[PDB]
């Protein structure tokens, strides 16, 4: 896997 | 939400997926003929991938069609190539193959590979 | 062929085409009912992102039904965080529906969501 | 965009 987008 | 988290290869394990279907023959729901080879696919996703396919599935007529029909001068081959690249992000373009794939993209109108067609040929010549 | 070139963005210009079919409700064929609220989709990309829409949508009944009602203890907030998730790729968690994302992806069997719902519930404890 | 994978 997850990330900030 | 602007605070939502984003899985990265989300989008790349869903094609996988409906790849996966195709593969199987698993609620397909159109035959694509093209000078008598046939092609089972799902509508949305030819629609998700290409400006002919996305104005003929909105058409009121042509959305209930369980076979369509390709222009003659459509080659099967540089037809498979593009379908296998609608479903796997993975476009098979090679020497032999080029002009027919660049003249299919061109009529299912998929930009982007018309784009890489046009710059592979530019750079042999 | 090993000899393929690579669209990096083709996956995730798909998935921003089906949700946009999505929203528009071109295409779809089914109606998923949680505790009366319903909501339109397509059944590939549910089979694409959940195990129990995979299970669901192969058996040789049920991938006939135009309509499927979940279990009674399912939030509809939370089913919706997931469909969106399913065509976008972004999950809107929130410490007020976390839990309810939680169950539901259990239920859906959504590994991944389960698994980051699982680390961000035990950061909080 | 276009890579080799
Ligand atoms: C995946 C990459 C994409 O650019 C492929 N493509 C392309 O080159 N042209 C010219 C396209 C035209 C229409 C569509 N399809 C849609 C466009 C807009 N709204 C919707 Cl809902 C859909 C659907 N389905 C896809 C196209
Ligand atoms: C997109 C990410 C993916 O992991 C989501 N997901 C998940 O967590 N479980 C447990 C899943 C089980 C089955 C499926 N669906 C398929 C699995 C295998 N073969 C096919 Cl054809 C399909 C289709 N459709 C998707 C699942």
């Amino acid at each position: 896997a997850w990330v900030i987008p | 939400a602007d605070s939502c988290i984003q899985f990265t290869r989300h989008a790349s394990d869903v094609l996988l997926n409906l790849n996966r279907l195709r593969s199987r023959d698993i609620l397909t729901d159109v035959v694509i003929v093209v000078s008598r080879e046939q092609f089972r696919a799902h509508k949305t996703v030819l629609m998700a991938c290409s400006g002919l396919f996305y104005s003929i599935f909105t058409d009121q007529l042509k959305c209930n069609l369980s076979v369509i029909n390709l222009d003659p001068e459509i080659n099967p081959e540089g037809f498979c190539i593009l379908l296998d690249f609608m479903y796997t992000s993975r476009l098979n373009l090679r020497e032999g193959n080029i002009m027919a794939v660049m003249a299919t993209a061109m009529y299912l109108q998929m930009e982007h590979v018309v784009d890489t067609c046009r710059k592979f040929i530019k750079a042999s010549e």
